[PDB]
């Protein structure tokens, strides 16, 4: 037969329900097989900077000759040399036009040229951000206020007549966010959507019936994923911007994200697989786009995957990319495949249809991966002992996963769970509840 | 513009005239017992097993090394005894003998 | 029976998935048989000049009557004429109105008249591409620029004060496009649209809130196929133009094009058969767009289909066209045909329904085609011996092709695999897996 | 049983396809029958000019009387009087408001008047098209130029100053249609909008965001059929107006076009069946536009169809319309049956239902119209002798129509053809592949 | 200055030990099934049949390629059947693969 | 980069289908019949004897060429009688055909 295992990441606790969840592995479509599951790549070592938590980093092509910008611990690293310090503030933000670099923290704006590196002199003392590059350069006040302006293509030199104030959030302002030629801000109440107007003193404008009634969570919980954007909203409901703004999260997304009170959004370039992922105290729940079902990254030995804004580290100030596998040392890949039964069967039977026999290792421990699975009663309250079998050396792609003595299963459904936790790529098309006995040498 | 020589590859057969069928090439580094990896096709993409097999008249695959790195085999018949055949430079080194002299 | 044979070029080598894929055929329909496999025509010799890679040409038939306009190596070629030659650059391009022909580089550009051929003179060094014809020569200035405009049908002779700034991309600009009156310029970052004024001063005008966040990812990766466009993107997924930007690559042509570091777009002409390809370093998959299915065109004895913007040659000086066949000497034709079995079966037989006996030969070697087929275990990391069939000699309109004595196959899926490699002309409706024996002479 | 028989003129030579084709028959739906194939009417003779082919005629009510305006061979023919000469050109066209007819070639523009008929004076030598009649009139200048237009409802007189430019097509112009109060200029590379003003000086203005890019292919390529219109295109893929531009040739109409230089598009008017004709080298094919399916018209004993623009012939100066039967001697109409068999079968007879009987001839040859039908085996490239039946004199309403030892059939499939060649009326609404045998003197 | 290794020649053997007599290897293009010619002699002059037949013991003549073309060769009996080796790339390339690539 | 491909080596064997022992190969120099040397080692060091001889059931040693130099190689039974095979260049020269043209 078939046993329909989970595509989602749900493990909710309000009842007691059967916890189908996958570590490591999201979903796509293919074409010779109909659905599959893929494992995770494997995370390298590219720029390795001072030490300390990086929080923002930046490079393109056409700014500097490609010079790396990052932001650890408490002061810059263009790629090795220093350049001065940073006040102390809660989220990071790196915006360029190409003749000057600015930056930010909760405290202060700082501009950068060709070989100068001082205060860039915001009309007043704090900041909460900067986005835009192409034309002007807009900072966000602190506490109470409004969005001030600076001179064309001229980062460091502020004004203090230049602000434009908002009209319906009376708390504060939290984030910015650059779509098309508007401008999104989000207020700790409301969302406002402002136009570009095409005069001199004032050069923006508001549309006047787009309003939306989530306001932003915290100051770093807004990303452009797409030709629209996401948020966090006032509720730990990430929501998603059309007509009339919908919800991708579901329960069990929702109910976990209350015990962290730090909530992060961005995301992680794969090959046409865009993931977005909602990083809180202890876990990452990437939603992919393109088929969009929630999972979970998970990095071995730690309380979370460890990850940024981009590719950094949250810790001794490390940034890599996505490349190959045996780099990590242990890479945890968990499935589950469930019943829902109902009356009293035999299993005396139970096959998976993984990629056999592909590793490339001949000396040391890893030459077969060797899989295991668990039995469990009780909608996987109480569990049982481990069930290996291997997988075979390389070139054997001819060998079948099986177990064979099972048992009786008396339940409101049978539930099994898998784990490789070995650098060997791993693949998944179908599983097999029973099946006959034939072959030639297999 | 250079003439190319051909020779016929033969059986796995014992020191009767008998054939041998499960003989196993052992293909190693170069003079260490470790083992390397043989690969299946005219690029290479998909390498299979170290200890290979022969049919039941003692036919073996085709057989690819890569040429920058040297190789060493033996034969052994399915008990693994009788060592038949051991050569130390079982490959002829193109690439990788031009690379650090020549 | 009836096997599902492939309609796709889909090799996925994340996992060690079943790689069934066409080479030299695309799908169209039909309607005396319902969905049909058809072959390539093979390359003929048109137009011949000077050695060297082509790079772009250009004849129409309202201008200069007709005269081959061509970019070979580093000069130009008007039929066998030398008329000077070019600066050395990345990605040429040929503008003309019917008075003037212009030409580029990366360097510099170069009018024509009836009789002379010297600099048109741009306002500054560098040009990147040039586009419009009918009222005015558009060009765009390499680096952080903007894009220049002439008098009105005169490329002779710019104006350093006739320029317009963009307000969106910092980095840079790479390709522009004329679609409608309307104009598309492709930034690094983002994609903007300028509308048609109706002034003397400034002659276009931006669209306010259509800005696309693809940026292209070179200079040459943007084609007008239909009514509307396609490009490659700052990532490699291939986009269409529409109310959003959707996708058409999908996995197995995206993971494939990240190993190139040189990404082209062109399109091919067949009768009502627009097809758009994209060349890399040995691929070219080129999207068909009226039954959009993937597929592969690979010449013999090379790494690559040879083509450029054109049907010119990549090499030597050649132009062609399509026509006929037996001009190329061999023409590779490979389809797939597979079952994703899951129980031990006994295939006594397979079937083709192929078009049989019409080749043209009588005397040599091809008077009997014989293509030839090839069993697989394992989802096809290994394969088995050859066995052929012959196809028949003309007249013989009826010859069954056909295997029998195939075997077991115990199998995740039996795995077929045909090839010929011949110059006739080849057709594929359906095949059979298990038929029955009735006949009369055939 | 029943046998699907075919719809559609499918003949294509890519590969060696089965050619189902139909011959002087198009489909329309009923109410008693469902689906019915209906024959075609005979030509007649009803107006006769001075010799020469006739490139196009013009008649009305309100104009004149109802004259019946031509142009035979190199002059005109008002009724039977002579109306001086035209010069020599391309494709003519006939333009009158009521109080002056006008006319044109590839060479000049002549106007007429209650007496008199001289040279209207276009601003310059050559002359494309005219198209307006009601308040302009509307000339294309020849080579790379613009369209002139006259005063308001004089022909007779035009003027230089008045004139108006193009802005996207640098190569040339080709033809222009007044469908609605709006224009469309057809171009060499695109097609233009232009609607009307009001004004005195400019009386049109162009749309702006509305260019298609598939310029016309010849001077005569454009047929306003509905309240839209088609046109053929730069490549031979007959087009439709819409929201964007759709196609409705598809393969065997595209690669068949190809062999003839020459292209025309003209509608040929039935009771509720507008016919839109492409007429080439040799074929003749009307598709029909309310139950869109192509066929084929063929006159007999000649290399196509005569026909023009308008029901006038190709030769000897004759204009006719739809009547009847028995006046073109002989009418061929063929269709097609098969089967896309797979089995050895044992095909014992083969039936019509057809119109039976009801020929009104009872001296002469035709008192019996006696079609006939014909084997095939594989797949149409050879055949086998005719089998001939009756169809039964006048009166004898009751008459199966059926053959009884035709035998088996080892094929890819059994492929069957019938013909009447026979002034009598014919239909045909269903055949049966087995039937039974019942009857009361039938 | 480098070793090149000797491989002594077989002959045309069958599934038993017994030696197969007019077996007939079929060189071709790379992978085409098109015949090439192969040369008898140390140059490149006089070409021999591509349908080579062996003595009554199996014993073929000195076989020599053009190693700026590829070949493909298989193994039939003298009916024209039970295909003994079929190697795809049976040349290696000396100066076609260096002059291409590396 | 590039594959290289390999061949099993054969025994000595007779023109019926049993082994032969006591064979011996004759390494010539280019066409003059005048006895060349044969290295036993991966190096170009050790030189066993030119009339070599193999087991009793026909194995013979490992046998290296020196590739600057050409070859010329037969076979014998024990009799010193029934050439089995005779060919002219029995090397494939890899330097001394580059050094000399290409």
């Amino acid at each position: 037969m078939k046993i329909p295992y989970g595509l989602g990441a749900y493990t909710r606790n309000r009842g007691n329900l059967p916890p189908l969840e996958l570590i490591n592995l999201f979903v796509e479509k293919s074409d010779s097989q109909g659905v599959i599951l893929q494992s995770r790549k494997a995370l390298v070592e590219v720029a390795d900077v001072g030490a300390g938590p990086v929080r923002a980093t930046f490079q393109k092509d056409g700014v500097f000759g490609g010079d790396r910008f990052t932001l650890s611990g408490d002061e810059f690293y263009r790629g090795a040399t220093l350049l001065g310090t940073v006040a102390g503030g809660g989220q990071a933000r790196i915006v360029s036009n190409g003749l000057e670099v600015l930056v930010n923290a909760g405290g202060l704006v700082y501009s950068y040229n060709g070989t100068n590196f001082i205060n860039a002199g915001f009309p007043e003392a704090a900041a909460t951000t900067i986005a835009f590059t192409g034309r002007y350069f807009i900072g966000l006040s602190a506490g109470t206020g409004e969005w001030y302006f600076s001179a064309v293509n001229n980062g460091r030199s502020w004004d203090a007549l230049d602000f434009a104030t908002a009209e319906n959030e009376p708390d504060a302002l939290l984030d910015v966010l650059v779509l098309d030629g508007v401008l999104v801000f989000f207020g700790t109440e409301s969302i406002e959507f402002w136009g570009f107007t095409g005069d001199a003193d004032l050069p923006y404008s508001p549309i006047q019936q787009r309003v939306f009634e989530q306001g932003i969570y915290a100051t770093g919980c807004a990303v452009r994923v797409d030709n629209s954007f996401y948020w966090v909203g006032k509720d730990k409901i990430v929501y998603r911007n059309g007509d009339v703004p919908q919800a991708v999260s579901d329960d069990g997304i929702v109910e976990k994200a209350e015990g962290s009170t730090n909530l992060t959004l961005f995301v992680l370039e794969d090959e046409r697989h865009k993931f977005v992922c909602l990083r809180g105290d202890d876990f990452t729940h990437p939603h992919d786009v393109t088929t969009g079902q929630w999972c979970e990254f998970k990095s071995y030995g730690r309380t979370n995957f460890r990850a940024t804004a981009d590719f950094g580290d949250d810790e001794t100030g490390k940034i890599w990319a996505w490349g190959g596998y045996d780099d990590e040392g242990i890479i945890e890949r968990l499935f589950m495949a469930g019943a829902a039964l109902e009356e009293a069967t035999q299993i005396d039977n139970i096959r998976l249809t993984c990629e056999v026999g592909t590793t490339p290792n001949l000396v040391g421990i890893y030459t077969d991966p060797t899989l295991e699975m668990r039995f469990s009663y009780d909608a996987g309250n109480t569990w049982e002992d481990w069930e290996a079998e291997t997988l075979g050396a390389q070139g054997k792609y001819r060998q079948r996963v099986e177990w064979r003595a099972l048992g009786m299963f008396d339940d409101p459904g049978a539930l099994f769970q898998f784990r490789i936790t070995d650098p060997v790529s791993f693949r998944l098309s179908d599983v097999q509840a029973n099946a006959a006995t034939g072959g030639r040498q297999r | 513009m250079a003439a190319e020589l051909h020779i016929t590859p033969s059986r796995a057969t014992s020191s009767n005239g008998l054939n041998l069928d499960g003989a196993k090439w052992f293909f190693y580094q170069t003079g260490t017992t470790t083992p390397q990896s043989v690969y299946t096709t005219a690029a290479l993409s998909v390498a299979h097993s170290n200890p290979v097999v022969a049919d039941a008249a003692g036919k073996f695959p085709a057989i690819y090394f890569d040429t920058t790195l040297e190789y060493r085999g033996v034969l052994k018949t399915a008990d693994e005894a009788t060592t038949i055949y051991d050569i130390d430079p079982i490959n002829s080194g193109i690439l990788s003998v031009l690379g650090t002299s020549s």
